[PDB]
């Protein structure tokens, strides 16, 4: 939740070469989320992907989230 | 800060719901002095270290503390 | 909570509306001075 | 039945000109201290 | 002047506002403590510029033993 939520690190393990999960948790809009996702995508390599933790327990985060 | 929290849970927060308000009333100024000395969510009501209640502080000295 | 908004201030005590300060004249004087003061004998304060 | 009452009120400022300016300095004090917890109360008690 | 009665109930009702970052202290003990005391706890790690004495020792670290 507080360490991967961050763009800036998401990205340097990224482009570092290995795999992370952006965590839902540290975002409450759509809009937000959007943001952080545009931030990490300008950040990284061409080819390069991530990938998002949404939590289960949190129905709100789950109907913007998915 | 944690160490706080856990005491908190054992004491204040395992109490059932008609229980729970007079334990707050009675240990009022010791909650009081362990949030201003130890947790991330001061007191908000203390002028310059002095403990209060919302309804004894001047709108100047709220507005201050904010 | 007010009808879902959530409200902090004076309220119509029979259509439990909300009154601001400023309205309180207009809404309610006529009617503090109409039923203050020397008047007719009000029967339903004095048991008919 | 034959029940004259006259009371003379004189000023209050009459009052401290008998006293020290420490007693009376201290007296404004806890007055001052007095009016604002009566504030508090009245309004809590006026809307509760 | 003290907090007019009707200012503190004010008060508290922004404290309940959800379009709001939670507040960052207790303003009451009543039936609601529990909430206000952890609500909004994971952040504080992170911007120790913005906690009372820039103070670690108040904060929440999640670590795994």
């Amino acid at each position: 939740t507080p360490c991967t939520v961050s763009p800036d690190f998401v990205a340097a393990t990224t482009n570092a070469g290995y795999t992370i999960e952006l965590a839902g948790g540290g975002y409450f809009s759509a809009a937000g989320m959007t943001a952080a996702i545009d931030s990490v995508v300008s950040q990284i390599e061409k080819g390069s992907t991530f990938g998002i933790n949404l939590i289960y327990v949190n129905p709100f985060m789950l109907q913007w989230g998915i | 800060g944690v160490m706080l929290w856990k005491e908190f849970d054992e004491t204040i927060f395992n109490l059932p719901k008609n229980k729970l308000v007079p334990t707050l009333e009675a240990k009022r100024d010791y909650i009081i002095s362990r949030l201003n000395a130890d947790f991330q969510k001061p007191w908000f009501a203390t002028v310059n270290g002095q403990a209060r209640d919302l309804a004894t502080m001047t709108y100047e000295e709220v507005a201050k503390r904010l | 909570n007010l009808k879902g908004r959530p409200y902090t201030g004076w309220v119509d005590s029979k259509t439990k509306e909300p009154v601001d300060d400023k309205d309180v004249k207009a809404k309610y004087e006529t009617s503090i001075l109409e039923h203050s003061g020397i008047r007719l004998i009000e029967p339903e304060l004095f048991n008919g | 039945g034959q029940k004259g009452g006259q009371a003379i009120v004189v000023h209050p400022d009459y009052l401290y000109g008998a006293i020290t300016e420490d007693r009376y300095n201290e007296y404004v004090a806890k007055v001052s201290a007095r009016e604002k917890s009566a504030y508090k109360f009245f309004h809590n008690g006026m809307i509760y | 002047q003290f907090l007019n009665a009707q200012d503190i109930d004010h008060f508290l009702s922004m404290c309940q506002n959800p379009m709001q970052k939670p507040v960052p202290f207790v303003p009451v003990l009543d039936r609601r403590f529990e909430i206000f005391f952890k609500k909004d706890s994971l952040w504080q790690s992170e911007h120790l510029e913005a906690v009372v004495d820039q103070d670690v020792q108040r904060t929440c670290i999640l670590h795994g033993p």
